[PDB]
């Protein structure tokens, strides 16, 4: 029992967590939801020799996101926490890694272009003065 | 059986503001870390600078065990976001947004060569023979 | 005269005297690229399946393809042919790149 | 359908006729000066650190958007007039345009009176204009 | 000269030259060529040639497994291992990061008074002059390590005969300063 | 034939012999970790450089639209008639100008020589 | 005579030698580093 001690009960329980990469518009929609209670549904389907992971956006949040699994054993990933009371703890170990991709193929680039217009807003260029200053 | 066609649904949720911050730290693949020997641990801000913009120092089981140094991930979270999914008895996944990412490297505890005697050692730039006769004097 | 000066620089145009081959001038079809910030290409590649160089496992960057943007190493990618097809397609459509 | 081998000797020459009608023979010079004036100048100004002062009161000067006007000439009486390129050649003048910057001057008097003055477009010099660029009279 | 292969990566940002390189076989016997061909780096504002392993230890990587991972990607082929081990044999004097930074700072033109100055000076010159394009902010350290590892990997590949030697007269390796960048530099 | 890393501080392991039991053993620079046999080969080195060049050839060379394509020599593994042939031309000299054929079928990175 | 060798008949493919070190220098340069230095 000390300030610098990290709680290691999560590692002793062998709790397995998932780390997933998502694109920025999904994060923006989740931030706009402001934790109402639900942002979407996570779907998993296992066949006789293959698996299929996807995420479906909430219909209210909108007004398909297939997932791709990847190799994990190249590194060992675990998650710890820091509290306001300075009580460090360990949540668990990452056992599976995935990434999120949009199902939109051609129209999605349009949104990318709009984000370009959202990202080219603060960059600023010189102007021409018709009249010299007075 | 049921495991061949297991179809289950998990509710996801993200909190807005919370009391405790969340971070990610990683070990090396071949470091061979074991958490069962971590009877006592310490994680404190290093005094080599002399606070939040400083590296961490981690120590396991006091001076007897191994110790690590922690550095911040260089990639800024401007276009990147990482969340942690934890199992709960209620079942609703609670997405924890990341605050910072950390990385720890092992540091052994032994007799360590100092720079002042390394200045004397440097005369044996290429004349040095019997390399394991250096640490015997140390 | 070097082999890579094909349509880049004129093979005939050269001053006489002490500056033979040091001074040369452009061919008729040679537009010198003026410059662009690599941020749209970098965030575009981050959208696709680039593992970040700092995030990637050590023993996983031998079987993959290193990506270089403006000479700075930014990560790896496991499917280079599809990446080249997508990059060439967007370059021909000149909408993002 | 497709270009037959008979029509190719006209087709490719129409293609490069369109190229030379759009771009021109001197395009690397003009586009380089364009991407020097439109960008880089203000990127250089903004990338420069804001100069800091001390004495105690603290003055901080921060640079901002870079204006550039059409090339002008000021005669003996001080009359600004647009200057012809031929006027520049005949009178042995320098074709140049005056460059303007907005500077924000933030005051600190250790009493929470941070009331910055948005000092407007101030004259700092002249850049020699490359002829027939977009920031030229022609 | 004595420098068999050179790994120039003249670097800038929106310049500083690094001259990582490799000694030839000029000496013989146990006196110089007892180990093999060493690999050494020149650095921009220090005035002498520190070995590349000492630089990598100054980056903050004590373990040599991570070092040879950065240098060599596939551990199956031993050729790069047996070419890179002599500079590891010239790297047992320094084992930890602060001694490496002290040695590098003391190797400069104007060394500091004590550790508080030499460590800070070496950290600064390693911070915002070592390869400015890959990283200039303080939290840019392992990208520098990976880029230098790729650099030494290129040097070893050209040493043992896979990568062809680059040529200056190839215009793929050459840029043209027009009025734009030149007036930008002056401005 | 190769070197390994100690599992205590991840450093080099040079081989030597001890003065007590007469067997080869690896050691680190700061360890008590001694290794064992089955790697009794220290400095293998092919001076004749007769190494096989059919190992460093990447299977992706099929997708390079500059190398010549032939159809006279079919693939030995998958039986595809078309193939891609090229020369080595590394930094080595006095090298034989053989053709290292690579099958051009997808999901078959077979390479051979003749 | 500090580098005695055992030569092989030419019938075999190897044609190898078996240079060792003897009691002439065994009864600061260590072993396996002196042998590699004389190999160089
Ligand atoms: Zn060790
Ligand atoms: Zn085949």
């Amino acid at each position: 029992a000390e300030r610098g001690e990290l709680d290691l009960t999560g590692a002793k329980q062998n709790t397995g967590v998932w780390l997933v990469k998502v694109p920025k518009y999904l994060s923006q929609q989740w931030a706009k939801a402001s934790g109402r209670g639900e942002v979407g549904k996570l779907r998993i389907a296992k066949t006789q020799g293959r698996t299929e992971v996807s995420f479906t956006l909430n219909e209210d949040l909108a007004n398909e996101h297939p997932f791709v699994l990847q190799s994990v054993g190249g590194q060992t990933l675990t998650v710890f926490t820091e509290s306001s009371s300075d009580k460090l703890s360990l949540e668990g170990i990452v056992v599976q890694r995935a990434e999120c991709r949009p199902a939109a193929s051609e129209n999605y680039m349009r949104l990318k272009r709009l984000q370009i217009e959202e990202s080219s807003k603060p960059v600023r260029l010189s102007q021409q003065l018709d009249k010299v200053v007075t | 059986g049921p495991s061949s066609q297991n179809v289950t649904e998990y509710v996801v949720r993200v909190p807005k503001n919370t009391t405790k911050k969340y971070n990610i730290m990683a070990f090396n693949a071949a470091d061979k870390v074991n958490f069962a020997t971590w009877n006592q641990a310490r994680l404190e801000r290093d005094l080599s600078n002399k606070p939040e913009d400083q590296p961490w120092l981690l120590r396991v089981n006091g001076k007897s065990g191994r110790k690590f140094k922690g550095i911040k991930k260089g990639g800024v979270t401007e276009n990147t976001s990482y969340y942690i999914f934890t199992q709960c008895p209620d079942g609703a996944f609670e997405a924890f947004p990341v605050h910072n990412w950390y990385n720890f490297t092992p540091l052994a505890r032994h007799r360590t060569l100092t720079a002042e005697e390394a200045e004397e050692e440097w005369e044996r730039r290429n004349k040095v023979l019997n390399h394991f006769s250096i640490m015997q004097q140390r | 005269l070097h082999n890579t000066l094909w349509g880049m620089v004129c093979p005939a145009e050269t001053p006489e005297g002490h500056a033979v081959g040091l001074v040369k001038n452009l061919a008729l079809m040679a537009y010198i690229s003026v410059g662009s910030q690599p941020s749209p290409i970098l965030e575009f590649l981050e959208e696709w399946s680039m593992e970040n160089l700092e995030e990637i496992s050590p023993a996983a960057i031998a079987d993959a393809t290193k990506i270089f943007v403006n000479g700075c190493w930014v990560g790896i990618h496991k499917d280079p042919e599809q990446l080249m097809n997508t990059l060439r397609k967007l370059r021909r459509q000149m909408d993002i790149i | 359908d497709e270009i037959t081998p008979d029509l190719w000797q006209e087709a490719c020459w129409i293609v490069i006729s369109s190229y030379f009608d759009e771009k021109g023979l001197v395009r690397q010079q003009l586009d380089s000066f364009d991407e020097f004036i439109q960008m880089s100048v203000q990127r250089i100004v903004e990338d420069a650190p804001p100069i800091d002062l001390q004495a105690p009161p603290r003055y901080l000067l921060k640079f901002e958007q870079i204006y550039l006007s059409k090339p002008t000439h000021w005669e003996r009486d001080g009359a600004p007039s647009p200057m012809m390129p031929n006027e520049a050649r005949l009178r042995n003048l320098t074709y140049s345009a005056p460059l303007y910057v907005d500077i924000t001057k933030t005051v600190i008097k250790e009493g929470e009176e941070q009331l910055q003055t948005q000092h407007q477009k101030t004259f700092i010099g002249k850049i020699p204009i490359m002829l027939r660029s977009t920031y030229c009279l022609l | 000269s004595k420098y068999a292969y050179t790994g120039e990566c003249r670097s800038c940002l929106e310049t500083s030259t690094i001259w990582v390189s490799m000694l030839a076989r000029g000496g013989q016997g146990a006196k110089k060529s007892a180990i093999g061909q060493r690999i050494v780096a020149t650095l921009p504002y220090i005035k002498q040639e520190v070995p590349i392993i000492i630089v990598f230890r100054a980056l903050g990587f004590v373990s040599d497994r991570d070092i040879l991972e950065h240098i060599i990607y596939d551990f199956e082929d031993p050729e790069m291992m047996e070419m890179v081990k002599p500079s590891l044999d010239e790297a047992f004097v320094i084992q930890e990061q602060n001694v490496a930074l002290n040695f590098i700072g003391s190797r400069g033109a104007k060394p500091g008074v004590t550790k508080e100055k030499r460590i800070k000076y070496a950290k600064e010159v390693l911070q915002k002059e070592m390869l400015p394009h890959v990283g200039v902010s303080d939290f840019c350290e392992t990208k520098k390590a990976y880029f230098l590892g790729y650099m030494v990997h290129r040097l070893l590949l050209a040493a043992l005969g896979r990568r062809e030697l680059d040529d200056r007269d190839h215009y793929g390796n050459k840029r043209l300063d027009l009025a734009g960048p030149l007036l930008a530099f002056l401005f | 034939v190769g070197i390994r890393f100690c599992q205590e501080c991840n450093n080099m392991l040079y081989p030597k012999e001890d003065k007590e039991n007469r067997i080869l053993l690896y050691a680190c620079r700061n360890c008590d970790y001694q290794q064992e046999a089955d790697n009794s080969c220290i400095y293998v080195n092919k001076i004749t450089h007769e190494v096989d060049e059919l190992t460093q050839i990447i299977a992706d060379v099929s997708q390079d639209p500059t190398l010549p394509r032939t159809e006279d020599h079919p693939c030995q593994k998958c039986g595809h008639k078309e193939a891609v042939f090229f020369q080595s031309h590394s930094a080595r000299a006095e090298d034989a100008m053989r053709l290292y054929y690579v099958c051009t079928a997808p999901h078959c990175g077979h390479r051979w020589t003749e | 005579d500090d580098l005695n060798c055992i030569f092989n008949d030419d019938n075999a493919e190897k044609l190898v030698l078996r240079i060792r070190i003897m009691n002439s220098d065994e009864n600061k340069m260590d072993d396996d580093v002196f042998l590699r230095c004389i190999e160089s």
